[PDB]
DNA sequence: TTGCGAAGGTTGTAGTAGTCCAGGAAAAA
DNA sequence: ACCTGGACTACTACAACCTTCGCTTTTTGG
């Protein structure tokens, strides 16, 4: 065979490469070789080139196969050098002369940004009406206007257009400038007349591009809704809207008919208006083929959302700027708002509509910078850092992983899983990994989101230190959401102005924790300069929790959806401890992933307990949002074959996928390999039964047997174990409930009774009836005090607290207890030496498992998890006893209650995910827990008899159902009885004085008739421990943010409650206690 | 806009890009080119000349509309490439935005009957001989040009070049009376311009101005006229006077109807005025639009068409 | 036939003989272009390449005759460069070393 | 906020050969 | 008065980056 080498070394490399190749080959050129060898010098040449390579080596081999034929065999050294065909460059160059930046991919800009300015320049039209009128000149009291003013809006919109005329008949009409006069508002089908006329939107009334307009137009304060909800007309939306859908108050003859009546002309008067409207209108007649497009925008909901997005953030920024009078004309006598100030007229009508028009077409031009002006994390080492404990090394493959499927990802999707078990650090994984993904030569952004109702700020930092990220790049959404009819009262008050649209987006409970670079907003002109909005999209990285961005899809009313959605669009996301959610909660996560995938996101679930139903419908929810983006961005035609993965600590697997089926066989085929693996481990705890003995049903004397009993199993499970140093025995321990109420009461009931005998016990409630601030205080003293590790005995001996609680005591055997509740469940990394549980589902009895012995291993093989018989529920006769919280329910009953019966005696040696993971089959709902769960998972995420509903999530995207607010009221989002927020606030003059104040319309009223000072008793050898000091951890909160105490104590001191008649009792260390 | 009848339009100095679903153009003088009035529909094509690119997607977004791309020289000639038209008949009926030509039907309906490509020839010939007289005797501003043309024989030669070409039998005594007609006609403007004794050397061997400038402008001429019959939609073997074996006989059948009356005078002019090659160009491109030429290009061959089909 | 053709060039002829060897081949190294071609196709790039040719020129072209054998076709220009066969030297040294 | 490619001038680097000085070798089965 | 390697020293060919500036091309067998 004849062959043919090419250097492109240099530096010294070309001198070895030079002195290795010239004994096989005669030089043909400075660079270049070639003559007839055998294959044993071929390979005895490769061998020798790679022995003595260094880093500027590159030769490559060409063999001549043949006739007209030659091919690449192999390449030496840097590869960077060569294509893949062995050619090499010509030239090179630093400056860019691709100028890529200057061209961007989105397919459907111009549509949305005609549409949008369309709707713009009519949007508020109706407030030309003589009631809206005296409404602002009016100055006594307010009485509701019988019509909203965007139906007004409407009518007069659809008068103009003109019935059953095709599109290019209104167009051209409007267009036409010369064409002026009020001779089309004979065809204003007033609805206050005794026979009601046929809705707007029938098909009959109006031409595809004027119900596209219409919907924006109608739309653009609140989502219609109805009292409607058969499936069979919510294909056919927007049919069905009618005035009643969009808050027909009642009211009398006189006011309805004083609605409709237009003294004054209308807006076409004026030259600048027509003329911007004539010159849209020509912009939308001449564009190609948008007039045979409208049937299919009316029924897309990317393009109809991204434009009903932009009208509402110009429009409510607009609306907050001060008079101009260079708009318009000069002398228009119609009016839009007030001041709130000072109560005076302000804007021009037809300056208004100007000025909305304009901020409308200037933003939609900015919405595809976004991705290249924001803020990003890149280069950050921490992720990159290789880890060296062997117990860390699962994370390195899975972050291989990443790289392995970066590149597929980026064009078509994701959707990963995170198996790995508790204890195993899943923060850092999901940190490197969502970096990974990321391109390297621009960063990284996306943002965690943890299924806790409030987020306490010891839990974002912690996030912090696993993350090691500084204050200057990762933002914290400290608090929980906000109630929904609180901002009502007040905006009812702002409605006497007309300013609607000024509502702050965020509420004004929430902070966002960060100080990093705010001056360089690309958005700071719309979102306010400081406002919480802009400080929330600069920050690259988020944490929050996920009552936090579900007001993405799920808001009814107001801008509220604004910030999170554009979070959305901007960044990726994922989710942590979903199954935490409970079962009626899960449609609403199901549409925000589905929305999540719409907007070009990357979503990645994690947890332990994930059932394939769950992950089965969730994957059908992402695929069905990412096909219809794609149609909208990127390279038309491509296929949809979104890029799955699976994560755990024991190997690592990614697939692409299209279909469901295929996608449920390779997760089966994963979690069978799982429990294989899994199988081999050996056991770290040991369960058992425990039979309570109950006499009476009445709450205290239970309580008080409760504890009498629990006192004896303290003292033998601390016998049974213990950890000892110089003669010395202490022990934690856990005892989990399940409701606030009797939690207390145990408390109580287990102070008065006192530590049983030779033993001394530590008691620290924690639950989350306490004031933020003292609960975040607990947490933290409980996270530092509370982590264990081998032969240790010593150094946590020599720990502050407890050296000082041994030094003054004269006992021999302590017994340290954390008499918690289900808060205890999430982003605790603890470690306790037992435990006794309550049982009120298997995700709790797993999850409470997995703390034992988290952190020390071996085992003495002695039980070490108690487990009650029956949970509190049935001790009290209630049916169903697994409920609030449970799965058990009417529809769903359960045989018998008692433990024994319902639980494999089998899966008390070894309790893991293996029972929850999979599907057991045959299923037995009315006897086995697991059962009954799997049941009711698979009956409402993906079958269609979902209990009690009848309508099918894929509702969302089988049918134009987001165009009206309908589904999101069939299937609630956190339904139940309302709550109310409270805190302990300082008296103004007095700092000393503590007055218990509930939060009123944006201000506190004093409410101290309703608390109540409560008394405690205290036996022998027993002691709290972790409590805080309420008032002085205040004072240090405000020194350390720099603020007034009273307004430190407002943001931070906020406690919620269900509402009682005869009040609460209080405690600082046992929180607030319900009062009859 | 080369001509009002064809719906053509130049772009130069130009970047063709689309951002957000529209085709945009970048050049300088901002959002004010007037390249924004270009309607994108049916009836329009675009030819790219000097200083221009396009990329893939706005070239996707122009066939997704329906026009034709092509990309021409400095100042519109001659044709490097372009797309190409499709036949429109009773069958053969795709679904496209592209609208098709019928003038090939009408055109191979007749090029196979000899005597009508006797008329057809007659018709060019009588064409080309009526322009002569516009060009050489009419035009106020080649009369102040310089080039003197004595009415008299320029008279005496056409009439004498009508009687012949009317009582041509054969196609050979038509290519005998016209090469007759050009060497009259040679010799009058070489009289004209007192540049002495010319010929037409061939192969272009002249080395002489004049024959460097008559091959400039019979290049400039022949792409002219590809642009011509691509617009229409012909091909260019289909000859019409030549002999069937000579290739691009109808590109250069079409272009002498105008060589012959706009190239000639300007070659001796510059010649005379011994001008360089940039400036010669120049005058004949400003000399051509002025003309509309093109128009009349256009105008003559679906004439053509027309008459055969009537007379059928 | 496919052929292999080594640049030797120098100053001004280097840019030349690179511009017109990069019509029919592609480069697989700083000096050096290989790719199949007709005979016909040959003569044309000898014909360019002698007619624009100056002093520095020199190129050289070999034929992959068949296997395990090949040919040196011509050379254009300087043949100093090349040897009888088609190498090319190692180095060079003024001194006199041969003595 | 603004095309495209060529020609001339300037700036930086790798690569080549001459000079002089010092050491003189290859380790199974 | 032997023969290579290495370190050191000039000292040119290459290549790219920065400014202006004209915008064609022989055009012939068609």
């Amino acid at each position: 065979m004849n062959i043919l080498l090419v250097s492109q070394c240099e530096k010294r490399a070309l001198s070895e490469t030079r002195r290795i190749l010239d004994q096989f080959a005669e030089r043909r050129g400075e660079r270049t070789w070639q003559t007839p060898i055998t294959q044993a010098g071929l390979d005895t040449l490769r061998r020798l080139l790679k022995k003595s390579a260094r880093r500027n080596t590159a030769v490559a081999c060409h063999w001549i196969r043949g006739r007209d034929h030659s091919e690449l065999l192999w390449i030496v050294g840097d590869a960077s050098r060569f294509n893949a065909q062995g050619a090499v460059p010509t030239n090179r160059t630093c400056r860019d002369i691709l100028r890529k930046e200057d061209e961007n991919d989105w397919h459907s800009a111009e549509d949305i940004r005609l549409l949008t300015v369309m709707a713009a320049l009519f949007h508020d039209i109706g407030k030309a009406s003589q009631a809206f009128q005296a409404k602002l000149r009016n100055r006594g009291k307010p009485m509701a206007d019988a019509y909203r003013h965007e139906w007004v809006s409407l009518r007069l919109f659809e008068a103009f257009v003109g019935p059953g005329s095709s599109d290019e008949d209104w167009l051209r009409r409007l267009a036409d400038k010369r064409e002026t006069g009020d001779a089309w508002l004979s065809q204003l089908a007033r609805d206050d007349r005794q026979s009601a006329p046929p809705g707007p939107f029938q098909k009959s009334r109006l031409p595809p591009l004027a119900q596209a307009v219409g919907w924006l137009i109608v739309s653009h304060h609140r989502l219609p809704n109805g009292d409607h909800r058969g499936s069979a007309s919510l294909a056919r939306l927007p049919a069905p809207i009618q005035s009643q859908w969009c808050g027909a108050r009642d009211a009398d003859a006189k006011e309805k008919a004083a609605c409709w009546q237009f003294p004054h002309g209308l807006p076409f008067a004026s030259a600048h208006w027509r003329a911007r409207t004539a010159l849209c209108a020509q912009s939308m007649l001449e564009r190609p083929g948008l007039l045979a497009r409208g049937p299919a925008l009316l029924h897309d909901s990317y393009v109809m959302h991204v434009s009903r997005l932009i009208l509402m953030l110009a429009d409510h920024h607009y609306s907050s700027l001060p008079a101009d009078s260079r708009l318009g004309d000069p002398n228009f006598p119609l009016h839009a708002n007030t001041d709130r100030d000072s109560g005076k007229l302000k804007q021009r009508l037809d300056e208004h509509l100007l000025g909305v028009a304009l901020h409308s077409r200037k933003l939609a031009g900015t919405l595809p910078r976004l991705e290249r002006q924001l803020p990003r994390l890149a280069r950050h080492k921490g992720f990159t850092r290789r880890v060296e404990q062997p117990r860390f090394r699962w994370q390195d493959k899975a972050y291989d992983c990443a790289m392995a499927c970066r590149e597929q990802a980026m064009e078509h999707g994701f959707f990963g899983l995170n198996l790995a078990s508790t204890g195993c650090g899943k923060t850092l994984a999901n940190g490197r990994i969502l970096y990974a993904l990321a391109d390297p030569q621009r960063g990284a952004r996306f943002s965690i989101a943890l299924g806790l109702r409030s987020l306490t700020l010891q839990t974002g930092q912690a996030y912090r230190e696993r993350l090691g990220l500084g204050d200057d790049d990762l933002a914290i959404l400290v608090g929980g959401s906000a109630a929904r009819e609180l901002f009502e009262k007040q905006q009812e008050r702002l409605e006497r102005s007309g300013s609607e649209s000024a509502q702050e987006l965020l509420a004004e409970n929430s902070h966002v924790h960060f100080a990093g670079t705010l001056e360089d907003g690309p958005l700071r002109e719309w979102l306010g300069r400081n406002s919480a909005g802009n400080r929330l999209l600069q920050a690259p990285i988020l944490a929050c929790t996920i009552d936090h961005l579900m007001p993405a899809s799920e808001s009814l009313r107001g801008g509220h959806q604004i910030a999170p959605l554009l979070r959305l669009m901007t960044s990726d996301l994922v989710l942590d401890e979903v199954d935490d959610f409970d079962i009626d909660d899960l449609p609403a996560l199901s549409r925000l992933v589905h929305w999540a995938g719409l907007f070009g996101s990357r979503v990645l679930l994690s947890s332990a307990t994930l059932p394939p139903a769950l992950v089965q419908g969730l994957f059908e929810a992402y695929r069905s949002g990412r096909e219809i983006f794609q149609r909208h961005r990127g390279a038309p035609g491509r296929a949809t074959e979104i890029r799955c993965a699976w994560f755990d600590e024991f190997s690592s697997q990614s697939s692409a996928h299209g279909a469901v089926t295929s996608f449920s066989e390779a997760h089966a085929t994963f979690v069978a390999q799982r429990l294989a693996k899994l199988e081999q481990l050996p056991p770290r705890r040991q369960a058992q039964l425990c039979t309570v003995h109950a006499a009476g049903e009445a709450r205290p004397a239970l309580c008080r047997e409760l504890a009498g009993q629990m006192n004896t199993w303290m003292a033998d499970l601390h016998r049974c174990h213990h950890t000892e140093h110089q003669g010395r025995r202490i022990s934690f321990g856990l005892l989990r409930l399940a409701n606030i109420e009797p939690l207390i009461e145990l408390a109580q009931a287990i102070l008065a009774q006192g530590a049983p005998e030779g033993l001394h016990v530590h008691l620290c409630v924690y639950h989350s009836r306490h004031p933020l601030l003292v609960r975040s205080a607990i947490e933290r003293q409980l996270d530092e005090l509370l982590k264990r590790s081998d032969d240790d005995a010593a150094a946590l001996f020599a720990r502050p607290t407890l050296a000082k609680a041994l030094q003054a005591s004269t006992e021999r055997d302590h017994l340290f207890v954390v008499l918690a509740s289900p808060v205890a469940e999430v982003g605790r990394d603890h470690d306790y030496d037992w435990a006794i549980v309550e049982p009120s589902s298997m995700r709790s009895i797993i999850q409470l498992a997995g703390r034992i012995r988290r952190h020390r291993s071996g085992f003495s093989g002695e039980a070490n998890l108690y487990l009650l018989s029956r949970n509190i529920r049935s001790l009290e006769g209630q049916n169903p006893a697994f409920q609030r919280p449970g799965f058990e329910t009417p529809d769903f009953p359960l045989d018998s209650h008692d433990l024994h019966d319902l639980l494999d005696p089998a899966l008390l040696a070894r309790i893991d995910a293996s029972p929850r993971i999979v599907e057991p089959f045959p299923l037995f709902p009315r006897s086995r827990l697991v059962d009954l769960e799997h049941r009711r998972l698979r009956a409402l995420m993906l079958a269609d008899d979902p209990p009690s509903s009848l309508l099918g999530v894929p509702l969302w995207w089988q049918t134009p159902a987001s165009l009206s607010g309908a589904l999101q009221t069939s299937q609630p989002f956190r339904a139940g009885a309302k709550e109310r927020c409270y805190a302990l606030l300082p008296d103004e003059d007095d700092e000393e004085r503590l007055h218990f104040s509930r939060y009123e319309e944006g201000t506190w009223s004093n409410q101290d008739n309703l608390l109540r000072n409560l008394d405690l008793t205290y036996g022998p050898r027993i002691q709290t421990w972790g409590t805080v000091n309420y008032r002085e951890e205040l004072v240090a909160m405000a020194g350390r943010e720099d603020l007034d105490l009273r307004q430190c104590a407002m943001r931070y001191g906020e406690v919620r409650l269900r509402e009682n008649t005869q009040g609460w009792s209080y405690h600082p260390y046992l929180g607030f206690k319900k009062y009859n | 806009l080369h001509s009002k009848r064809a719906n053509l339009y130049y772009l130069q100095h130009c970047r063709v890009l689309v951002n957000g679903g529209r085709v945009e153009y970048v050049t300088d003088e901002g959002r004010h080119s007037h390249y924004w009035n270009i309607p994108i529909a049916n009836t329009t094509s675009l030819l790219l000349g000097t200083g221009t690119s396009i990329t893939q997607a706005a070239m996707r977004e122009l066939a997704r509309a329906g026009v034709l791309v092509g990309f021409c020289g400095g100042g519109g000639t001659p044709l490097f490439s372009a797309n190409e038209v499709d036949v429109e008949v009773s069958w053969l009926t795709p679904q496209s935005e592209y609208r098709p030509t019928e003038y090939l039907q009408r055109w191979v309906g007749f090029w196979f009957d000899e005597e009508k490509r006797l008329v057809a020839a007659r018709h060019f010939q009588r064409a080309r001989l009526e322009r002569i007289r516009h060009s050489w005797l009419e035009d106020r501003v080649l009369r102040d040009a310089g080039f003197a043309v004595d009415a008299t024989a320029l008279a005496v030669a056409v009439e004498d070049s009508a009687r012949a070409l009317e009582q041509a039998p054969n196609h050979e005594h038509l290519l005998t009376e016209e090469a007759r007609l050009s060497k009259r006609l040679f010799k009058l403007a070489a009289q004209a311009t007192r540049y002495g004794e010319f010929v037409r050397a061939k192969r272009g061997s002249g080395g002489d101005p004049a024959n460097r400038f008559l091959d400039h402008g019979n290049y400039l001429a022949y792409g002219l006229a590809a642009t011509a019959t691509w617009v229409l939609g012909i091909p260019h073997g289909l000859a019409v006077l030549h002999g069937k074996t000579r290739r691009g006989g109808l590109v250069f059948d079409v272009a002498d109807l105008i060589k012959d009356s706009l190239i000639l005078p300007q070659a001796f002019l510059s010649a005379m005025r011994g001008d360089e090659e940039q400036d010669f160009r120049q005058a004949c491109l400003d000399n051509l639009s002025r003309a509309q030429a093109l128009d009349f290009m256009i105008d003559t061959l679906k004439d053509v068409a027309q008459r055969s089909t009537v007379s059928a």
